[PDB]
């Protein structure tokens, strides 16, 4: 280092090499579904499921 | 609740197709 050359000198560099880039692996993950659950609100998922059969029983008894 | 979860608007047909009397 140009700063360090002026209290101490230097011989030839026996290595030469650069600053590198240290991160923590994530060590991949699975596929998911509940993932895909998480765009919308969770309860709005399964509120989904309510006025299916609020058409489907209301088809079922006025049959005649 | 986020965007909606109005059933209100929804249920006017609900009573529309019970017309069954001459």
């Amino acid at each position: 280092t140009h700063v360090r050359e002026k209290a101490i000198d230097f011989s030839k560099p026996f290595m030469t090499l650069g600053v590198s880039i240290l991160y923590r692996k994530p060590n991949g993950t699975n596929p998911s579904v509940f993932s895909f659950l998480n765009p919308l609100s969770p309860d709005i998922w399964m509120y989904v499921l309510l006025a299916y059969l609020g058409v489907s029983v209301v088809l079922f008894v006025i049959a005649r | 609740q986020k965007i909606g979860g109005i059933f209100i608007v929804l249920a006017a047909g609900l009573v529309l197709s019970v017309l069954v009397a001459v």
